[PDB]
């Protein structure tokens, strides 16, 4: 992982 | 001086003004100018075989109105 | 996938390739069979090689599953018919039609990668004794693909 | 300014190795996250070795040492290394206090080193100079650079300022300084084509770029300059009690793209990248669904609605030549040649190839990478309308 999660929706 | 055809990735046929002395590199550079695909991503195929960069169209016996086939760069593994 | 596969099939009928042929098996558009002609001036000349093709449900965003059913002597193709080739996996592109894939596989026959092989025994022979590699590949071509 | 001969490069190797030694002090307790100095500098060393290996004989080396970009790069690397060494010496035991100003300066230097490494890899891919072939992502930004600078790889800030001012007015000297600190990612008073690409990706569309930059970076309390992933998490920790608190900044691992950090319900800090999507729309939608409500913990959240009229997608007109061509194939130019279903409605940049958004999205969603047709990195997209010849 890079620590980036999907955009909040 | 002569013309040949290239079957692009999407099956579209383009025409290239060439001459027997032209290297495969030159041909790929002409393809780049028309289709916007870089030479190192081009793999040209004639008679079931890949055309290599150092040789010429003459070395491969490619003649007037021959059709070269363009696929993407690949590698066995 | 269906519309994409149908257009490929239609384009093949309209403009039939010379080095290869491919079409669906019966009514199933996701199961095809193909032939590749052995390139001239090579140990595979005269050979006709059959392959089985399965398009996954998420084609063309995942590669077709392609395997030889004709035996062939090659560093990157094994006795299961399995083909270790980057465009069939990590270097796949959605733009590649089945006909371009078959041509690609054809061009692999005379451009193997013996340094990273599927079949080490065949790779070793290719690098050390080419005349022998050519001899055996011809023998296999005569025996199994003609 | 000095000629970057093999001797000068190796001198930098020594300075860099010293900086690495200093940073290998156990007391620092550096986190293993980008930007990670203990990754960046040995990786910078490796890439410089790769470059030297491609410029092997005397003629090639003299050529390399006279390369304008490379001379500047080597000099910057030298200065920044000495600065880093100087930081530890004067910093003393303050380097071991995370909150100190000296550590913040190390973090800033790490960001700069990270930006420099990404730059030299883009300019010297596989150790060979391709600076004069770099492809700017946004078409209008690409055209600006070609008009004023041709195929140059790098230009002095003062020269860049003048040319930019000619097309987009810079209102004051004070605005120019702020603008410089934003675009000059490597902090060397030069603007490389790589930095120009990042800036124009981040603050597109080009037509109102300075207006966009003012609204997103200058007057927006959410914008964080030279912050890292960890610093964002730490800064937002003050607002754990207030969900909806958000900040945004340049992503370190995906240069040219934004990272938005926000406080969720309830209390956890998350960071996301709207991949090649305009930040304005992302902040608008984030605010609408109640995710991004309090920029840097502040009460008022700016409204960016209509602060970017999309200069309507430039139509492409199918020529008669093309129509006849796709007709001879029983197809059409407008048709997306991936799905064979929808029509082309997106242009991939910088390569310029066309397809539909659904397929592009599906491709990238399936972990696919690069343009399907040429494999070139997808650094940006532009919505387009293909007008049928019929
Ligand atoms: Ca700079
Ligand atoms: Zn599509
Ligand atoms: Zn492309």
């Amino acid at each position: 992982s890079d620590g980036y999660t999907p955009e909040p929706a | 001086s002569m013309q040949i055809f290239v079957k692009t990735l999407t099956g579209k046929t383009i025409t290239l003004e060439v001459e027997p002395s032209d290297t495969i590199e030159n041909v790929k550079a002409k393809i780049q100018d028309k289709e916007g695909i870089p030479p190192d991503q081009q793999r040209l195929i004639f008679a079931g075989k890949q055309l290599e960069d150092g040789r010429t169209l003459s070395d491969y016996n490619i003649q007037k109105e021959s059709t070269l086939h363009l696929v993407l760069r690949l590698r066995g593994g | 996938a269906l519309k994409r596969i149908h257009k490929e099939l239609n384009d093949l009928a309209r403009d039939p390739p010379a080095q290869c042929r491919a079409g669906p098996v019966g009514d199933d558009m996701f199961h095809w069979q193909a032939t590749i002609m052995g390139p001239n001036d090579s140990p595979y000349q005269g050979g006709v090689f059959f392959l089985t093709i399965h398009f996954p449900t998420d084609y063309p965003f995942k590669p077709p599953k392609v395997a030889f059913t004709t035996r062939i002597y090659h560093p990157n193709i094994n006795s299961n018919g399995s083909i270790k080739l980057d465009i069939l996996r990590s270097q796949w592109s959605p733009a590649l039609t089945i006909s371009k894939v078959l041509l690609s596989i054809c061009s692999l026959l005379c451009d193997p990668n013996p340094d990273d092989p599927l079949v080490p025994e065949i790779a070793r022979i290719y690098k050390t004794d080419r005349e022998k590699y050519n001899r055996i590949a011809r023998e296999w071509t005569q025996k199994y693909a003609m | 300014q000095a000629a970057a001969d093999r001797r000068t490069v190796e001198k930098t190797w020594k300075l860099m190795d010293k900086v690495v030694r200093l940073c290998q002090n156990p007391k620092l307790q550096l986190k293993n996250s980008p930007p990670y100095i203990l990754d960046i500098l040995p990786d910078t060393y490796q890439h410089l070795r790769l470059i030297l290996s491609k410029y092997d004989d005397n003629q090639k080396l003299a050529q390399l040492s006279e390369n304008e970009y490379f001379k500047i790069y080597i000099d910057s690397l030298m200065k920044k290394s000495k600065r880093a060494i100087r930081l530890f010496k004067e910093g003393k035991e303050r380097m071991y206090e995370e909150q100190s100003q000296d550590r913040r300066n190390l973090t800033k230097l790490s960001l700069i080193f990270s930006h420099m490494l990404a730059e030299i890899k883009a300019i010297f891919p596989n150790g060979q100079f391709q600076g004069d072939n770099f492809r700017i992502t946004k078409a209008d930004a690409a055209e600006f650079w070609r008009k004023f600078f041709g195929d140059k790889t790098i230009v002095p800030w003062k020269v860049f300022r003048q040319c930019l001012h000619e097309v987009h007015q810079i209102s004051s000297g004070l605005e120019a300084m702020a603008l410089k600190s934003t675009i000059d990612l490597t902090c060397n008073d030069y603007i490389s084509v790589f930095e120009f690409d990042i800036f124009t990706r981040l603050f597109q569309p080009w037509g109102s770029i300075l207006r966009n930059w003012n609204f997103l970076a200058v007057t927006h309390p959410g914008y964080m300059a030279f912050l890292t992933y960890d610093e964002v998490k730490a800064r937002l920790q003050k607002y754990s009690t207030k969900p909806g608190s958000y900040i945004f900044r340049l992503s370190c691992t995906r240069l040219g793209q934004w990272a938005i950090g926000y406080v969720t319900g309830d209390g956890n800090i998350l960071q996301t990248i709207p991949h090649n999507k305009p930040l304005f729309q992302a902040l608008i939608d984030g605010s609408r669904e109640g995710f991004y409500l309090y920029p840097d913990g502040r009460s008022y959240n700016p409204d960016l609605t209509g602060l970017c009229e999309p200069t309507p997608h430039d139509h492409i007109k199918v020529t008669q030549e093309q129509f006849e061509l796709y007709c001879e194939m029983g197809s059409t130019f407008q048709l997306c040649k991936i799905c064979a279903e929808n029509d082309k409605d997106v242009k991939i940049e910088p390569c310029g190839h066309l397809m539909c958004t659904s397929c592009l999205t599906a491709w990238q969603e399936s972990d696919g990478q690069g343009c399907p047709f040429c494999r070139c990195e997808i650094k940006g997209t532009e919505p387009i309308i293909v007008d049928p010849f019929d």
